[PDB]
RNA sequence: CAAGUCUGGGCUAAGUGGUAAAGGAUGUGGCGCCGCGAAGACAGCCAGGAGGUUGGCUUAGAAGCAGCCAUCCUUUAAAGA
């Protein structure tokens, strides 16, 4: 679930980061590793 | 020369064969896999059925030990109402029932296991298991 | 490949069977294709070199087919008429039957439901060999339409026109259509298999088996290991060897037996329509 | 789909969407509703696509009330054809929806479910919407 | 209940909304004064109170009349009560809407369906003295099928319905079940 | 490029400004209602965190933790079927 236009919380362990003006969302499962775009 | 144990099996009544999980855990016990079907079913030759929990503990020389508890609370309540199965959907469907004394008779059967030392408290632990399996209390 | 190689192969095993009696060659007793009995991937594999080189034979390597079966769900009753009355040897045959699906593994049952005898005695045998017959190519793929009970409960005749043959067709018609009408169902083969595996590997072993169109049936230990039993579709059961020895690094073994036939998941109904 | 049964006119003029709603701007039936914020033309399909997933989400749920009813013939000339030659033929239908209009509302369900099915419905819809409850909808005769 | 209200001179009834307060007007067969009340406290009260229970309004003139919201107009595009109608109750019996209390689980309640509150507010009448409340309606013996209506209800020591009777008060209807298709 | 790098208060931190949509976001300021508060609260440490009981039904097996329901009791300082 990397690049995309709608990044959301795929499980509470997920966290909404925003480093460098880019909204990222990280969790324990590399699957959830998102990032907007 | 296998090692030690606080084995917490869960073996029923009667069916005493070395077959697992009485094998892999009790092969490092040296367990008299036949001194149970006799020491057990002698005291449970009374009941006949219902599982009997058991904690077989081994030691150094290759000896064992094992303390058994009572049959599931859910059991004695299944017969004191002509049941076998609960009621599938507790609450709505009453399939049978137990009076205020029949409750106070079973709680005798398991009073030295729970924690309370009464019956007004014991009985309740029975009476709670009544809606756990869909069987009201005759009151 | 082309029927040419089909021969080089015949010699291929006629000498390769003696030069290695750890295998067996079998021609599917119903449908040409020949199986290569091995004992491990490699086994059959290296033969595919010798058998393809030192024999120059060059053929195809897919997997077996499955002995499917036709039947229906709903029971039906249709007419069996035949009649061709134009001017002489009339050909007059007609009957009505009662078709009814039976437990997968019921077989073949007919019914002489004819009262007094509206359908003359001499012809019944013929109306069965007709019905019996038809049941060969299914209404769906062309397979042994079975597990059914048939009820001849009516039908007439003509004194002069009728024919032993005329009836065989009429009956072969009522059959050839009751199946079409009572909603067909593609039955298939289920196997019994028992994998001996150290409950070490077991964990996935069961998995794997579940993800194989199969449903578990038990596991009563054996040796130091543990057995698992269950049913499975031969289709999603092929080359299970190199899959059991995968989940088990070697410590695994299984058997397999046929048992019954049974309906396909519909999604697999229209799959087979080719 | 859904649509008129009869009709005096097979074809009808466009017109243009203004504010307001004229009516149907309140509950009156269910417990929870969905309402339009932006005006538009919703096709039968759009409606159905939602109504569906509406019920789909809540297997065994209550009753949904379609408070909207297309009746406006959707025109469109044939493709690769110039102007003139009369009007166009019907393609489908649509119900002219304006802001403040209660599109559907459900009745008899947990808040959890209702507040969610509608969240989805709104995705099927081409316009943004609000999800209302029932407070001051009392008396709207 | 209470509610702080004030007199309006009658100047820019829209200046008031912007202003922050909600333009009103109360009356009755005798007197009608144009008024206005703050939202917050009218939300927070009408939010509950509504049109079932009176609201005693207090004006800077000591009076503290008892009234019912006989009407609440809206802002349609965004619903925002834009003007109320306080009926100054009296002593004379007048009609109002009393709430219905469906007191008894029907059969649809284990079977299924959903109770349909086809008319949770009815129009009766009674002197403001007797300010009834939940008019209990009897249910139980009802299962997804027909229903009951008319005036089959406990009419209090002075309440005296002003509807028909006959109006289908409420009925239970069949739930939706995902897997269901009829087309074919 | 002719006339305020004018004055007071406020927002914006992308060069947004310097042109676009649904839909995403602990952006960032601002108004609000409504809770816990020193017989010790938020983050916080070490602690305990249990027994009836693997609840009942179902299943291959369901033991707090597929999924139906159901949610009583208990010994307590406290522990959810």
């Amino acid at each position: 679930m990397k690049v995309r236009a709608s990044v959301k919380r795929i499980c509470d362990k997920c966290k909404v980061i925003r480093r460098h003006g880019r909204v990222y969302v990280i969790c324990e499962n590399p699957k959830h590793k998102q990032r907007q775009g | 020369k296998k090692v030690v144990a606080v084995v917490k099996l869960q073996l029923p009544a009667g069916k005493a064969t070395p077959a697992p999980p009485v094998g892999p855990a009790l092969g490092q016990h040296g367990a008299n896999i036949m001194e149970f079907v006799k020491a057990f079913n002698a005291a449970t030759a009374n009941m006949g059925d219902a599982i009997v929990p058991v904690e077989i503990t081994i030691y150094a020389d290759r000896s064992f030990t094992f303390v058994t508890k009572t049959p599931p609370a859910s059991y004695l309540i299944r017969k004191a109402a002509g049941l076998e199965k609960g009621a599938h959907k507790p609450g709505r469907e009453k399939v049978g029932r137990i009076t205020w004394e029949q409750v106070l008779e079973i709680a005798k059967q398991k009073m030295p296991d729970l924690n309370t030392t009464d019956l007004e408290a014991a009985a309740r632990m029975i009476a709670g298991s009544a809606r756990s399996m869909g069987v009201e209390v005759v009151g | 490949k082309t029927k040419a190689d089909q021969e080089k192969l015949s010699q291929a095993l006629a000498r390769l069977a003696e030069e290695d009696p750890t295998f067996r060659v079998s021609t599917h007793p119903e449908t040409g294709q020949t199986i290569i009995s091995g004992m491990g991937e490699l086994h059959l594999e290296i033969i595919v070199d010798r058998l393809k080189r030192e024999f120059k034979v060059d053929a195809n390597v897919g997997k077996p087919q499955v002995a499917y079966r036709e039947t229906i769900t709903k029971p039906v009753d249709v007419e069996g008429k035949f009649i061709r009355q134009t001017g002489g040897r009339g050909q007059y045959g007609h009957v009505k039957i009662k078709v009814e699906p039976l437990p997968r593994g019921s077989g073949f049952e007919f019914v002489n439901a004819i009262v007094g005898g509206v359908i003359p005695k001499e012809y019944i045998p013929a109306v069965q060999k007709g019905i019996e017959e038809a049941m060969q190519s299914g209404p769906l793929i062309g397979f042994p339409v079975v597990d059914i009970k048939v009820t001849l409960y009516d039908g007439s005749y003509h004194e002069v026109d009728s024919s032993e043959m005329a009836f065989k067709i009429a009956g072969s018609m009522a059959i050839k259509e009751a199946v079409q009408k009572g909603d067909p169902v593609i039955l298939e083969p289920i196997m019994r298999v028992e994998v001996t595996t150290p409950e070490e590997y077991m964990g996935d072993v069961i998995g794997d088996l579940n993800a194989r169109r199969g449903q578990i049936l038990g596991m009563e230990p054996r040796g130091n290991a543990q057995v698992i039993r269950a049913f499975v579709p031969l289709a999603e059961m092929f080359g299970y060897a190199t899959d059991l020895r995968s989940k088990t690094q070697g410590r695994g073994s299984f058997v397999m037996f046929f048992d019954h036939y049974q309906e396909v998941p519909k999604q697999v109904q229209e799959k087979l329509i080719k | 789909m859904l649509m008129p049964r009869r009709m005096k006119y097979r074809k009808q003029q466009r017109g243009r969407l203004k504010g307001a709603t004229k009516g149907g701007d309140y509950v009156a039936f269910g417990d929870y509703g969905l309402v339009a914020l932006e005006p538009a033309w919703i096709t039968a399909q759009q409606i159905e696509a939602a109504r569906v997933a509406m019920v789909r989400h809540f297997r065994r749920g209550g009753k949904i009330f379609i408070r909207i009813f297309p009746d406006k013939p959707y025109t469109k000339k044939p493709l690769e054809v110039r102007m003139g030659k009369g009007k166009g033929n019907v393609e489908g239908y649509v119900a002219v929806v304006k802001p403040g209009r209660v599109m559907f509302e459900v009745a008899g369900v947990t808040e959890e479910q209702a507040m969610e099915a509608l969240r989805i419905a709104g995705h099927k819809l081409p316009i943004k919407t609000k999800i209302v409850r029932r407070d001051a909808y009392d008396e709207a005769q | 209940y209470r509610l702080k209200a004030y007199y309006r001179e009658g100047e820019k009834p829209s200046a008031l909304r912007r202003a922050g307060k909600l333009p009103g007007v109360m009356y009755n067969r005798h007197l009608n004064r144009k008024v206005y009340v703050d939202l917050v406290e009218f939300d927070k009260v009408f939010r509950q109170a509504s049109i079932h229970h009176v609201i005693v309004l207090e004006l800077p003139d000591g009076q503290s009349l008892p009234t019912l919201v006989r009407q609440v107009n809206l802002d349609k595009r965004r619903r925002r009560p834009e003007h109320v109608d306080f009926f100054v109750l009296s002593d004379e019996p007048v009609e109002m809407y009393v709430p219905l209390r469906f007191v008894g689980t029907p059969a649809g309640v284990r079977a299924g369906g959903v109770l349909q509150e086809i008319h949770r507010d009815i129009l009766v009448k009674v002197s403001p003295r007797n300010i009834p409340e939940f008019i209990e309606v009897d249910v139980s013996g009802l299962e997804i099928g027909d229903s009951l209506h008319a005036s089959d209800l406990k009419l209090p020591p002075g309440v005296e319905l002003a509807v028909s009777p006959e109006e289908t008060i409420a009925a239970v209807v069949p739930p939706e079940d995902v897997e269901k298709l009829a087309e074919e």
